[PDB]
DNA sequence: CAGGATGTATATATCTGACACGTGCCTGGAGACCGCGTACGTGCGTTTAAGCGGTGCTAGAGCTGTCTACGA
DNA sequence: TCGTAGACAGCTCTAGCACCGCTTAAACGCACGTACGCGCGTCTCCAGGCACGTGTCAGATATATACATCCTG
DNA sequence: CAGGATGTATATATCTGACACGTGCCTGGAGACCGCGTACGTGCGTTTAAGCGGTGCTAGAGCTGTCTACGA
DNA sequence: TCGTAGACAGCTCTAGCACCGCTTAAACGCACGTACGCGCGTCTCCAGGCACGTGTCAGATATATACATCCTG
């Protein structure tokens, strides 16, 4: 038993920030022009100026635990469990056969056959044409294909381009992995001993004519927290460290006082800290800490980070004698809510209070934001309270591209006679 | 002591890009001088004629590319004559 | 699917029928005029692999010397097939008698199956591809390529 | 600045300016001469390097033997003319035994 | 054509060239895929070298030097 | 009847343990002699650095690895699996080491 | 003795080593006389390179270079 | 007409020496300086390369013969290598 | 066991053109600093096209003078 | 900074390309059969060197010997 | 037709040393200008010496400063 | 003429050579037999690069499994 006195993170450690207690009924937003939203063949079912309700995905006859956020990929697992279906099925990134493809539909049980051997799936993954599930047994679920830096179609290096089946991956790595990290078309995964492992591209560690994708290692060195955003990586070492190695054009691993990755750096916590979670998109980079106050880099361009004009960083991007061009300074601010968890998108920063109120800080001109009828972008966060999910208490966070996955439940005295403070 | 200018430090660093984790041996870790060894050496006289059999006393890129072509074998050739186009292309946009 | 993708699959169908040997939807009959011909029991459809020419395969003169004895006695019929197989004469000599298919096939320059070079890992493989939808009860038929006017004039079926 | 920092390309391009004109190559070499043959080197360096990188993950465990080096190079079909005049050091051959040589009933 | 261009009684005249007693039937056009194989490694260099000139007329000592780098440098001409 | 190997198999696997190691197959001390031994002919009262010593092996080593290898077909080309005399020459005529 | 130094589960050894399915009995020595042919060869070349510097210790890089020179330019030390 | 400095002169001299009639081909009297192209070549490189394996940036007569030796077979070397210190001892000897 | 049909070694008349030597010229070099069996050979008839030259058209190699951006 | 090689428009003219009927050498086709595959640094002075022109002897040429050599009744 | 004797693929504890990264330093790089038959394989016993290191001796490679004859 | 590479005496110290008993891997010898051969450019500023030192994880190591594989009654 030379492996037991090796692993130093758990599937159950892991289980805060991924499924929960009761069965929500789910939401949606923004223009899902890829039948994304799932809101049937209806091309009035498309728009959205504000939030809504699921009507084929209701809280009780589906019964949906798990969610999983992307930009033509949004699929859900239950406790049951289930495999939910609403993405553009395109590069097999729906996972069956299917219009249909703007109708939640449940995956069959023969396709995966852990589920017909004694074990559920801890997280649903979903990158820009990917899909894979991290089983509880030890082995990874798999579909769809990602999208290559040049621009083309791979699944398993050369022995696979368009992986629409879902299928197993083989072993990579003995020990079990943990969790999952989804973002681009870079997937990348984390060993029971603490191995950050990579599959994809991950371009922004480097090589030709393919054979990369398949496997597998390296880097890091005993990572607790693996947490991908699109071209941005991110990785925490069990020795209380913070590295982000990816594509800092715009700051997006917060290790550079001027505006790529080589090897990871990332974070200077002064005094102390514990960060309790963290995602990031294209140029929006965020990580949250166990207190309260949150700690974002990203662009200033888009609108993708929440601080508009008045509160700019010192140590922030500007032009050569223009606008301000980014933000790669961490920093919570001071006029902000208690955030916690969160969800990002390309910049459409979907975050969750601690009395489950919304607030969408990021470019909401298709609508990702959820606030009505309005082209502008979000310059912070927008407290968001409508008729469905005012009172309903918000659970699980999500955002795609011109998306954000919204869903929980209708709340009781609980959350008005509780919280109705204001 | 005179100074052993080897290839050691920077045929390590272009290992790193490639593979993070490891990793080379000490015999090996020669073999590698020896590969940029007979490439520099061979590169430079399919450079260096090229100059002679085409009369112009200045080896430019003009040669060293076109023996690069001429001395790399077949689908590597238009990788590293890519490469070098790069190269070529970052070396002139610099401030 | 690709071209690559359909050729792949194209080749592995083929590969199958030259391992197995199989001549399913294919019987003999007695032609009027012709000895012996092939006849079809089922529908063809084109492109399809109708059948391999088989018998011993060999060199340039390695097929052209059983030639100069089978002259030394008529009776025994020309079955031999040459071909150019990667720069080199490689054929395969279908004189002697046995319940392959492919050998009793008869002569038409306006048939319904063309014969093309198959290469399985370096060993050449004559067979025989549907040219157009081969009818059920009509004869298969295919491209002899002996125009020349000595085996002309011996027999005239060769130029129609 | 350093020209490597400019152009892009990891060993040592001033290098390859300096060894350029003292090696006795020609008379004259133009700046990119150097840039571009770096880059022809460095492309090699790596195209081969990575190559050693995947096989020496597969037999052994992280670090390249000679043996896995040579172990690659004989095996692209490419590389193995560009080193199929060469005898790369504690190789040993990439096994192979003849149709004729292996068990046979 | 091209390949049948280097014709039986001259495959078998550069054969007996060196005392080839007999070819046998296959052997023939053999000798056109390597001829082919030679004729084609060659020229690709020669005209790579013609290149890197600017030649559209290729020159002998193009061939001459290629026919050198390839390995077999050729004397006379050059 | 004891434990045995039908004759081949055992060589056989000659070949996949020796076609494994980068093991140099010939001993030091022995070569230091063929060394030192063709030196004399060469220049009487010398020396050389043991580093060096080694590559001549390696070399001729490896030369003849394949030299044995090249001749694996002399034979295997003519109608045998057992490598005779004759067939390590015509290997050397094919190379032009001699003819 | 120096040629009776390549012994016979060496010669073997080094002839297994690119797969001998069996070595004959002439054989054996053939390899000493070719090894030492190729001894023969190298070695002289050499030792005349490390003359043209006047090193009465033989460098490796000196055995490289004429390794080099030779045909077969060995990789490693050099 | 630029000049082309050909050695067929030097070659039909040297002919002559050796044999008075006569004599020789247009193709084979190109063949000889081909003779004398990849000597003068050969010899150059084995004499340019020496400097740098041996540190000295002018190629003395202490290379060129070295070569020479190095580079001519066994027979004929010791010949040239005696024809060499011949125009060697000739050359110191003049007025 | 041997003399006669093939075609190769040999001899010598005879025209043709490339080897060879003279010349004005110009630049580079010198000076001072065993057996079944079929594949391929041999030889003669039919037939394809290589080799021949006669020659007009002009692509494009080769050389020159000028302006100027390259690299020591 | 600055000497100058390289870019380049401009221009002489060698030499490569297409033409095209014709004597015929040669590629092609085929029948017979037997040997053989196959299984059992710089300024200056100047003459050495090269492009050019021109006469003829080495050698290609061809009719014509004699000769060595291979093979069946 | 198949289960048991060889020895190869595989797993994991554990010490060792070479890979790898930090540092003062100094010079090179930067900047402005089918069948008879015997030969060779397989396996175990006898025996030669390779490999091991421990180490003292010093040849001779390597580096430096000086004088001066070589060659652009 | 004259800048300077090469000759060369002088000197530090790496590294090659001889030593030499000993555990033992390996070369050697030999008997049995069956698969197999064989016949039928320059002055200046300075940080990139290398020699040096030092800590430890990749890998050599070894006892110890389990495993694929070859072969006769």
């Amino acid at each position: 038993k030379t492996h037991a006195s090796h692993i130093i993170n758990a599937q159950e450690d892991y289980k805060h920030m991924y499924l929960s207690v009761q069965p929500l009924d789910i939401f949606c937003w923004g223009t899902g022009s890829m039948c994304e939203l799932g809101l049937g063949p209806l091309a009035k079912n498309k728009e959205v100026k504000r939030p809504r309700l699921n009507p084929f995905l209701p809280r009780d006859e589906a019964k949906i635990i798990s969610f999983a956020v992307g930009g033509m990929h949004t699929l859900a697992l239950d406790e049951e469990s289930n495999v939910w279906s609403w993405g553009c099925n395109d590069v097999g990134a729906l996972g069956r056969d299917t219009e249909l493809e703007s109708t939640p539909a449940k995956i069959p049980r023969e396709s995966f056959p852990p589920l017909a051997e004694g074990h559920k799936v801890v997280q649903l993954a979903a990158t820009d044409n990917m899909s894979c599930a991290l089983f509880s047994n030890g082995e990874v679920y798999a579909w769809g294909t990602f999208r290559c830096n040049e621009g083309i179609l791979g699944f398993y290096q050369d022995k696979i381009k368009i992986q629409k089946t879902p299928w197993k991956v083989p072993t990579f790595s003995k020990y079990n992995i943990v969790q999952l990290a989804p973002g681009k078309d870079h997937i990348l995964f984390l060993d029971e001993e603490g191995m950050v492992f990579a599959w994809g591209n991950g371009q922004q560690m480097e090589r030709f004519r393919l054979k990369t994708l398949d496997p597998r290692p390296f880097g890091l060195r005993h990572v607790k927290y693996i947490a991908s955003g699109e071209n941005h990586c991110f990785a925490l070492t069990k020795d209380n460290k913070l590295v982000s190695w990816g594509l800092n054009q715009f700051g997006q691993c917060g290790v550079s006082e001027d505006v790529l990755v080589t090897k990871p750096k990332r974070l200077a916590l002064p005094d102390n800290v514990v960060i309790r979670s963290i995602a990031a998109g294209e140029h929006h980079s965020l990580i949250l800490s166990q207190d309260g106050d949150l700690y974002s880099c990203g662009r200033l361009d888009m609108f993708e980070v929440g601080i508009p004009k008045d509160n700019l960083p010192e140590y922030t991007y500007k032009d050569v004698h223009g606008k301000a061009r980014a933000v790669p300074l961490p920093t919570k601010l001071n006029n902000v809510p208690k955030f916690k968890s969160v969800a990002a998108g390309s910049h459409h920063s979907v975050a969750v209070a601690q009395n489950g109120i919304a607030y969408s800080w990021g470019f909401g001109e298709t609508y990702a934001v959820g606030l009505g009828p309005f082209e502008d972008d979000t310059e912070v966060p927008t407290r968001i309270k409508n008729t469905a999910t005012q009172d309903h208490n918000i659970i699980l966070v999500g955002c795609g591209g011109q998306f954000s996955v919204s869903g929980g439940v209708k709340l009781s005295d609980e959350d008005a006679e509780k919280r109705a403070d204001e | 002591k005179t100074r052993k200018e080897s290839y050691a430090i920077y045929v390590y660093k272009v290992l790193k890009q490639v593979h993070p984790d490891t990793g080379i041996s000490s015999k090996a870790m020669s073999i590698m001088n020896s590969f940029v060894n007979d490439v520099f050496e061979r590169i430079a006289g399919e450079a260096s004629r090229l100059a002679h059999y085409n009369k112009r006393s200045t080896i430019t890129s003009r040669e060293i590319q076109t023996a690069v072509r001429l001395l790399l074998p077949g689908e590597l050739a238009k990788h590293a004559v890519s490469e070098g186009t790069k190269a070529v292309t970052k070396y002139t946009s610099a401030k | 699917k690709s071209k690559a993708e359909l050729q792949s699959e194209e080749r592995k169908r083929i590969d199958e029928l030259i391992e197995s040997g199989k001549e399913e939807g294919m019987k003999i009959d007695l032609i009027d005029g012709k000895g012996r011909g092939v006849i079809a029991t089922k529908q063809f459809s084109r492109g399809d692999f109708v059948v391999e020419y088989h018998g011993d395969l060999i060199e340039i003169t390695d097929a052209k010397k059983r030639e100069a004895l089978y002259a030394q006695d008529p009776s025994t019929g020309c079955y031999m097939y040459y071909f150019q197989y990667l720069s080199k004469t490689y054929c395969v000599d279908a004189t002697r008698e046995t319940n392959r298919l492919g050998r009793l096939i008869n002569h038409s320059k306006c048939g319904n199956c063309q014969t093309k070079l198959h290469d399985i890992d370096g060993v050449p493989h004559l067979i025989l591809i549907a040219s157009r939808d081969i009818a059920a009860g009509e004869e298969l038929l295919y491209d002899y390529g002996d125009r020349s006017k000595a085996s002309i004039e011996a027999f005239p079926w060769l130029k129609h | 600045k350093t020209r490597s920092s400019r152009a892009g390309l990891q060993f040592p391009v001033g290098r390859v300016h300096r060894l350029l004109r003292k090696g006795n190559y020609a008379e004259r070499v133009g700046a990119g001469a150097p840039v571009y043959l770096a880059a022809v080197l460095e492309y090699l360096t790596a195209e081969i390097l990575e190559l050693a990188g995947n096989a020496a993950r597969d037999n052994k465990k992280t670090r390249i033997i000679p043996r896995h080096l040579q172990l690659a190079v004989r095996n692209d079909e490419e590389l193995n003319k560009l080193l199929g005049r060469v005898t790369i050091a504690q190789g040993g051959v990439l096994p192979n035994i003849q149709s004729v040589l292996l068990p046979k009933k | 054509d091209n390949i049948q261009g280097i014709t039986k009684p001259a495959i078998r005249r550069l054969a007996r060239r060196g005392g080839v007693k007999r070819i046998s039937g296959l052997i023939y056009e053999e000798t056109r895929g390597v001829l082919k194989v030679f004729l084609e490694n060659v020229i690709r260099d020669a005209v790579t070298y013609t290149e890197h000139a600017k030649r559209k007329t290729v020159t002998a000592m193009d061939v001459v030097y290629a026919l050198k780098r390839q390995g077999r440098t050729l004397y006379g001409f050059g | 009847k004891p434990h045995r190997y039908r004759p081949g198999t055992v060589a056989l696997r000659e070949i996949r343990r020796y076609q494994k190691s980068t093991e140099l197959l010939i001993r030091k001390l022995p070569f230091q002699r063929l060394v030192r031994e063709i030196a004399q002919d060469f220049k009487t009262d010398l020396r050389f650095q043991s580093s060096a010593v080694m590559a001549l092996q390696e070399a001729s080593e490896a030369y003849l690895v394949a030299l044995f290898e090249d001749t694996n077909l002399c034979a295997i080309h003519a109608k045998r699996v057992t490598i005779m005399p004759k067939d390590i020459q015509l290997a050397r005529r094919i190379r032009g080491e001699r003819a």
